[PDB]
C-alpha cells in the first residue's frame, strides 16, 4: 500500500552503498517483497503494523554530480544524509546537505541523519552531541549507524517509516 | 473502445499545447485505469494483467497522437540539435578515465550493448516502449555491476559507477532527438508507471543529458586547453 522514495546523500566514502546493501541483506530473512540491484533497491519493512515500501535511491557522491541531485530528490518521501563520523569534512558536507534539503526538498520529506562508521572507536572525529545538536535545531533526527556491524541500520529505516505521514 | 476513438478525434481538435495535451492525456489514462479495474472484464486479475491494458491503451492512443506531440514546437527542437551536437563532438575524445570507469573486455562489451538497446529509442512511439530502451540499457549495466560484486573483493561503487556508466553509453550512442524523447516520455507514459526502478532508471537518464549537456573541461577531468584542443579536433570532424 504504502511506496516510499527514499534518497541516499553524502559525500564520497560516507557510506551510501554500504549502508542500503547491510539494511536489504539483513532484511531477507523477512521474506518481504524486495528488489535487489547495483544502485536502487526495493524493501518492504513491517512496521506496527501496515506495508511500507521502500523504493531506495542511491547516488553518484562525486562532487562533478552535485548539481543532478535535484532531480533525484524530487518527490522523495525520505533522505538519509550519511557522513563518516571519522570524517570532519564528511560531516560538514552533510550539513549542506541539510540545509540544501531544507531549501529545495518537499515540505513533507522525512530527514534522517545518520552518523556512520560508529564501529571506529579510535577514530571517530564527530561527537554524537554535536550531530544530536545540529539535528536539533534544523528539525530531522539523527543516528549513529554502522553498515559494518549492522548498529542501527535497521533502526534508522525504521525510525523514518514511523515518521511517514 | 467509442470512448477512445471520439477521445482521440476530439482530442486532435484542441489546438496543441503541450501542457494542456499532456494533462488530458494523463487525465484520461488514470481515468480508464479506473474503468479497467471496475470493469467485468478484469475481475480478480492480478496488476500484471492491468497494467497490461492499461499498457494497450497508452500504445493505441499515443501511436494517434504521436506526431501532434512529439518534438512539436521549435524550443524543443532547438534543444534537440543543440545536445545532438555537442554529443557528437565529446564523444570523438571522451575517454572513460575521464569518467573514473574501466575499459576491460568484460565492461566494454557491456557498455556497447547498453549503447545498442537505447539506440533503438527512435525504431517506437508509444512511451513505453521507447522507455523499455532506456530500461534494457540500464538493465546490461545493472548487471555489469551485479556481476562484479559476486567477482570481487572491494565494495560495490553503487551510483558511482552506475551514472558515469550511463554518461558514458549514452554519449556514445548519441540517440537522434534525445531531449525529445525524454520528455515525451515524462509527458506521456502514464504516471502511476513512472514509479520505482523504472523512475530511478529514467531519472538517471534526464541526470545523464543535464551533465552531458554541461560538459565542459573540469567536468570530464580535463585541463582547459586541452579540451580546447579536443573540441577544435572535433569540430573539424
Ligand atoms: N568500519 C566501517 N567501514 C565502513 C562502514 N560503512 C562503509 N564502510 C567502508 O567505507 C568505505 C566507503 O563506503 P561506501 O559504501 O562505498 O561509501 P559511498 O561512497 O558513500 O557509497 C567502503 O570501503 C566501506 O566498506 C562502517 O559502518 N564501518
Ligand atoms: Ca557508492
Amino acid at each position: 500500500s504504502i511506496n516510499a522514495k527514499l534518497v541516499l546523500l553524502g559525500d564520497v566514502g560516507a557510506g551510501k552503498s554500504s549502508l542500503v546493501l547491510r539494511f536489504v541483506k539483513d532484511q531477507f530473512v523477512e521474506f518481504q517483497e524486495s528488489t535487489i540491484g547495483a544502485a536502487f533497491f526495493s524493501q518492504t519493512l513491517a512496521v506496527n503494523d501496515a506495508t511500507v515500501k521502500f523504493e531506495i535511491w542511491d547516488t553518484a557522491g562525486q562532487e562533478r554530480y552535485h548539481s543532478l541531485a535535484p532531480m533525484y530528490y524530487r518527490g522523495a518521501a525520505a533522505a538519509i544524509i550519511v557522513f563518516d563520523v571519522t570524517n570532519q569534512a564528511s560531516f560538514e558536507r552533510a550539513k549542506k546537505w541539510v540545509q540544501e534539503l531544507q531549501a529545495q526538498g518537499n515540505p513533507n520529506m522525512v530527514m534522517a541523519l545518520a552518523g556512520n562508521k560508529s564501529d571506529l572507536l579510535d577514530a571517530r572525529k564527530v561527537t554524537a552531541e554535536d550531530a544530536q545538536t545540529y539535528a536539533q535545531e534544523n528539525g530531522l533526527f539523527f543516528m549513529e549507524t554502522s553498515a559494518k556491524t549492522a548498529t542501527n541500520v535497521k533502526e534508522i529505516f525504521y525510525e523514518i517509516a514511523r515518521r511517514l505521514p | 473502445v467509442k470512448s477512445i476513438k471520439s477521445f482521440i478525434v476530439s482530442f486532435s481538435n484542441n489546438a496543441p499545447d503541450p501542457e494542456k495535451d499532456c494533462a488530458m492525456v494523463q487525465e484520461f489514462f488514470s481515468k480508464m485505469e479506473a474503468a479497467f479495474r471496475a470493469h467485468p472484464l478484469w475481475s480478480g486479475c492480478s496488476e500484471e494483467e492491468l497494467d497490461s491494458a492499461g499498457d494497450g491503451l497508452e500504445k493505441y492512443v499515443m501511436t494517434k497522437l504521436f506526431t501532434r506531440v512529439f518534438a512539436s514546437n521549435t524550443e524543443e527542437v532547438i534543444a534537440d540539435e543543440k545536445l545532438f551536437q555537442k554529443m557528437s563532438l565529446v564523444q570523438q575524445f571522451i575517454s572513460p578515465e575521464n569518467l573514473d570507469i574501466q575499459p576491460t573486455f568484460q565492461n566494454e562489451s557491456s557498455w556497447l550493448l547498453a549503447q545498442k538497446e537505447l539506440q533503438k529509442i527512435n525504431m517506437y512511439k508509444a512511451p513505453r516502449d521507447k522507455l523499455v530502451c532506456i530500461l534494457n540499457c540500464c538493465k546490461v549495466i545493472n548487471n555489469l555491476l551485479l556481476n562484479a560484486s559476486i567477482a570481487s573483493n572491494e565494495n560495490a561503487p553503487g551510483a558511482d559507477e552506475f551514472l558515469p556508466v550511463l554518461i558514458y553509453v549514452t554519449i556514445k550512442a548519441n540517440p537522434p532527438q534525445l531531449h525529445s524523447n525524454l520528455l515525451y516520455i515524462q509527458r506521456y507514459r502514464r504516471e502511476s508507471k513512472l514509479v520505482g526502478e523504472a523512475a530511478y532508471f529514467f531519472t538517471n537518464i534526464l541526470s545523464a543529458e543535464s551533465f552531458i549537456s554541461n560538459i565542459d573541461a573540469k567536468s570530464i577531468s580535463l585541463d582547459e586547453a586541452e579540451f580546447e584542443k579536443n573540441m577544435e579536433s572535433a569540430r573539424a570532424r
